């Protein structure tokens, strides 16, 4: 049952939930904008509250 | 024997689907659509700090989650724990196998863990009552080198071995209360979500899986890569995450489109990446080389800004602090330096 | 700020008594030599031991603590988990030569090992485990070589052969055919950094650890010379 | 000698300077660079920033215009701290070598047999038995120039200059010699090995680093050695003293060349690199 | 996904002919060392030959050396393996396997009992 084991398994990916990829880019660079206030290594900060 | 034929048939039909279902989900590049964003420019990275205690190559480290206490583990029976701040060293564990491969940090600041070669997942218990430093348990379930593994609470140490399975011990009893199977290789490099309802494990394959904690079944595959997978590593989101092989090309997959969204590639590399690790806002993709340096990956454009140096072999760990205020890369030259 | 003193002035004795426990054994790592071990199964790797996934074994020749083990609880792929052992003062790699036909894929073993990026800069030491078994199918002639290696009809027993006594001609071509056939290929890649050192050894032999011993100085001794610009 | 003193003062003390700094600063700085044996070259670093520092000058000073600017007193500490110095220098010469023929005739018992703190301690000792030799004449031409004439005198007594000569050179010497020739044959027995065992199928390195080792040593610290032997047991007729100096001057010269002769390892240029 | 699908032949008399293809995609065909290996019935793997990148540097075991001939089409994305003058021993099943990592000389762990970069192979049989 190894092969009936494999066609099950494949068909348990085939009913997962999927989206365009142009509506998951812009989420994905959404957060990334969202929270580039907050991102040390991408803002620096002043170096008085830099603890290094 | 026959029954094979028909069912491997109708599983090729309905895997060409799959592939329909993907490129009819595949409006277009990601690069496309985000070409119009200003970029980061070119990071200057200098080494602010240097720990240097180890006695042969460093394997791993995990960052604290207090983002100030690291613990790093090198190839010597000694799991050192420095305070970042102050270069000290707030513990020397000495271990029984000298081979270790891996190292994680408790979420609760009070237990670390390690093991490699060895079969066996032990972990260590620091504030003890005693005054010294115990072992707290030994999970000893798998047949084969022990790679990666991370702490999920204080009782749910998550263990991805070579036997091409991943396990989800108890740390109370030791017992694998749950064990993934399905990987065809070497399993490598795992990472836990921030969430840490479900993880993903990247294999010796060319593929990585999508695994789930509590229900402990495969959920999601995804293949586009070359070679052996070493290391992955999720967007900070939680819906995203992007792994390394050893083809020298770093990859980004996003769950929900189950594709591959962009290829961290450069013409001029041919050293396989070693390590992944994203920044506080996913912007700046920080990949470890195998060409004796490091690099910083622009996320969202796959165009290089920025390349770190300083150390003279390669570098096989690349950890991010919590509050994404520095990185630590540790390689096999015993240097464990800390960049911000 | 008192109390805060009181830390950082803690963590300096704290660091103080470590670094001393560090230091106390930075001297003993250095003293102690670690040498892979890997081969076949019915090769005999244990056989050569004569003092979980890693056995070790610790043997002190000559007052120097060496620090040999051997990895047989992981399984056929070794891609990912021999890069662990590039630190190593040198590779044991005892292979059986009795068996022809389990012969070619030891040849692909040790050529892998040899032409590996990581552990290009380790020599190999060779040994040959089953001289008695070699020696009784030769002269029985039942099993030939040459269906296995027709490059063996036209090979002639080297000039700086040192055959045993009481050894016939036959077994010493056989014997030293094999030899030649993996120095072929170490000699093809040898960039002066690494080296082999094959070896002959049946099963009863005594000094099994002192060509160890006479060999990891070698090593270690070209190591020097060549890291002072002297070789 | 002046049309050419110039430029030879610039490069030699400028050249010696630089040259010893950047080792220093190289060894101390750089973590993968404190080898075992390292201390050594740092002990001969300092020794030869000293002497192309705060020797050199005064010496050609003296050496162009026979005067000397400073009083009794301050040649006589210049020439106690030149002694010293270079007797530091030649004593760790000697313990390179001896470091060197150890880790090659007992490669494995040499990370356990000098350790770092006995290295530091064979460095101190080579540092304070140079200071003693060379404080001998604070303690205890026929005392011509030696009353502050504006002259003062390097000219000693039959019995320091064998001492001196005995302690400072001639046994680094015989230790150097026989040391490296031990290395040459083991050298040249491993090459031969080498190459016997690698063309079994259908050029001399170990004598340029050795012979330029021990050349670079000698032809700079034979000369001046023989001069002052010759000069204590003879006389003043001998030799001239401005000879001397002109020998005095080469040795300082090896002092200046030193630095480049023991760091031409390539983990060392690449620190140069980082460095510059 | 990395396929290795194959095209061989049948039952073939002794001193026949026969002509393996390994049509092969998913991945850039030139910077891997393939490799063959064939399985006897009841036996273990074995290697048979492996050829470079660019196809300068053969090797051959020494049961079918002189009988099998090894050739790529960078080209194509395709590997050839002609065989002629078959022996009763050739009997077996052949794997046109790839190499785990571009760029090495040395092809490790290729003949392993579990194998990802290899295809699901062909049956050669020799027989009257
Ligand atoms: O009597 C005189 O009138 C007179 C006049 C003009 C010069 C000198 C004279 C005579 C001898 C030496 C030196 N300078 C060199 C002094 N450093 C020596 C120092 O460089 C060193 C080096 C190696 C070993 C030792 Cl012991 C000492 C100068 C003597």
């Amino acid at each position: 049952a190894q092969a009936r084991k494999l066609v099950e398994q494949l068909k348990m990916e085939a009913n997962i939930d999927r989206i365009k990829v142009s509506k998951a880019a812009a989420d994905l660079m959404a957060y990334c904008e969202a929270h580039a206030k907050e991102d040390p290594l991408l803002t620096p900060v002043p170096a008085s509250e830099n603890p290094f | 024997q026959s029954e094979l034929d028909q069912l491997r048939q109708e599983a090729e039909q309905l895997k060409n689907q799959i592939r329909d279902a993907r490129k009819a989900c595949a409006d277009a590049t990601l690069s496309q659509i985000t070409n119009n964003i200003d970029p980061v420019g070119r990071i200057q990275m200098r080494t602010r700090r240097t720990l240097r205690g180890h006695l042969a190559k460093i394997y791993a480290m995990h960052w604290g989650t207090d983002s100030r206490l690291l613990v790093s583990a090198s190839q010597d029976g000694k799991l050192i724990i420095w305070d970042s701040y102050t270069t000290n060293k707030v513990h020397a564990i000495p271990l029984r196998s000298s081979w270790v491969m891996t190292c994680a940090y408790a979420p609760s600041g009070n237990y670390v863990a390690c093991g490699g070669l060895d079969n066996i997942c032990s972990i260590y218990n620091l504030k003890t009552r005693e005054g010294n430093v115990r072992v707290s348990r030994e999970l000893a379930g798998h047949t084969g080198y022990l790679s990666c593994c991370r702490f999920l609470d204080d009782n749910q140490i998550v263990t991805s071995s070579g036997d091409t399975t991943c396990a989800l011990w108890d740390i109370e009893t030791g017992q694998q209360t749950t064990t993934f199977t399905g990987h065809t290789g070497d399993v490598m490099s795992l990472s836990l979500a921030p969430d840490t309802r479900l993880f993903v494990s990247g294999a010796c394959d060319a593929s990585a899986k999508l695994w789930d904690v509590r229900e402990g079944m495969c959920r999601q595959t995804f293949t586009g890569h070359e070679s052996d997978i070493n290391a992955i590593c999720f967007f900070p989101n939680g819906n995203a995450f992007a792994t390394g092989s050893d083809d020298a090309t770093c990859r980004l997959f996003d769950l929900r489109a189950d594709q591959e969204l962009m290829t961290y590639s450069h013409d001029n590399i041919i050293c396989g990446i070693t390590s992944v690790s994203f920044s506080k806002s996913g912007r700046l993709l920080l990949a470890g080389y195998d060409d004796f340096n490091c690099n910083v990956w622009d996320a969202l454009k796959a165009d290089r800004a920025g390349v770190l140096a300083g150390h003279d072999n390669r570098v096989s760990c690349l950890g991010v602090t919590d509050d994404g205020m520095a990185v630590a890369t540790g390689s096999w030259d015993s240097f464990l330096k800390i960049w911000n | 700020t008192e109390d805060q003193r009181n830390e950082e002035k803690a963590q300096r004795e704290a660091n103080k008594k470590i670094e001393k426990q560090l230091q106390k054994d930075k001297q003993v790592y250095r003293a102690t030599h670690r040498l892979l071990l890997l081969g076949a199964d019915n090769s005999g790797k244990s056989t050569i031991v004569k003092q979980s996934g890693i056995f070790e074994t610790k043997f002190q020749v000559d007052k120097v603590n060496f620090h040999m083990f051997d990895v047989g609880g992981q399984r056929d792929e070794r891609r990912k988990w021999i890069q662990c052992f590039n630190d190593v003062t040198a590779i044991i790699f005892v292979v059986d030569s009795s068996d022809y036909n389990r012969l070619q894929e030891a040849l692909n073993l040790f050529k892998s090992i040899w032409n590996n990026r990581w552990l290009r800069t380790i020599s190999v030491i060779l040994f040959l485990n089953k001289q008695d078994l070699l020696a009784e199918k030769v002269l029985a002639g039942k099993s030939k070589i040459e269906d296995y290696f027709p490059e063996f009809a036209r090979y002639t027993t080297p000039e700086d052969a040192t055959p045993e006594p009481g050894e016939d001609p036959r077994v010493t071509r056989a014997k030293y055919f094999i030899r030649d056939e993996f120095l072929r290929i170490s000699t093809a890649s040898g960039d002066g950094r690494h080296y082999c050192y094959p070896h002959f050894t049946c099963a009863v032999d005594t000094e099994n650890a002192r060509r160890i011993f006479n060999d990891c100085r070698d090593i270690i001794q070209r190591m020097h010379l060549r890291q002072y610009e002297l070789l | 000698a002046v049309a050419l003193a110039g430029a030879l003062l610039a490069l030699e003390v400028l050249a010696t300077v630089g040259g010893n700094l950047l080792v220093i600063v190289a060894i101390a700085r750089t973590p993968r660079l404190q080898t075992m044996t390292n201390v050594f070259v740092t002990s001969l670093a300092t020794a030869d920033l000293v002497v192309g520092l705060l020797v050199v000058p005064p010496g050609a000073t003296l050496a162009l215009t026979g005067r000397w600017p400073l009083g009794a007193t301050g040649c006589e500490l210049w020439t106690s701290v030149d002694v010293l110095c270079v007797t530091a220098s030649i004593e760790t010469l000697c313990a390179l070598a001896v470091d060197r023929y150890l880790a090659v005739t007992n490669p494995l018992r040499y990370g356990a047999l000098v350790t770092k703190r006995r290295a530091r301690a064979a460095v101190v000792l080579v540092w304070v038995v140079s200071a003693a030799v060379s404080f001998a004449p604070i303690m205890s031409e026929a005392q011509r120039c030696h009353s502050n004439p504006h002259c003062c005198a390097f000219a000693s007594n039959i019995p320091y200059a064998l001492l001196s000569s005995s302690v400072s050179f001639y046994l680094p010497l015989l230790v150097m010699l026989f040391v490296y020739a031990r290395v040459f044959l083991v050298a040249t027995r491993q090459l031969r090995l080498l190459r016997r065992e690698l063309g079994r199928f259908p050029e001399h390195r170990a004598l340029r680093t050795l012979g330029l080792i021990v050349g670079t040593f000698t032809l700079c610290w034979l000369p001046f050695f023989v001069a002052n032997v010759m000069r204590a047991l003879g006389g003043p007729s001998l030799v001239p003293s401005p000879a001397l100096l002109a020998l005095n001057w080469l040795g300082y010269a090896n002092s200046a060349f030193n630095p480049l002769i023991y760091c031409r390892s390539p983990d060392f240029r690449s620190a140069f690199r980082r460095l510059l | 996904q990395v396929q290795l699908q194959e095209s061989g032949g049948g039952l073939v008399q002794p001193g026949g002919s026969l002509r393996l293809s390994c049509a092969a995609s998913g991945f850039t065909f030139s910077n891997y060392k393939m490799n063959w290996v064939r399985q006897a019935p009841g036996k273990g793997l074995e290697w048979v030959s492996d050829i470079s990148q660019s196809g300068a540097s053969i090797s051959y075991t020494g049961s079918v050396k002189g009988r099998f001939t090894i050739s790529r089409d960078n080209a194509k994305n395709t590997l050839y393996l002609q065989m002629n003058s078959l022996k009763p021993e050739d009997t077996a099943v052949y794997y046109c396997a790839r190499c785990p990592a571009p760029f090495t000389r040395d092809c490790f762990d290729v003949t392993s009992t579990t194998y990802a970069y290899r295809g699901q192979g062909t049956q050669v049989t020799v027989s009257s």
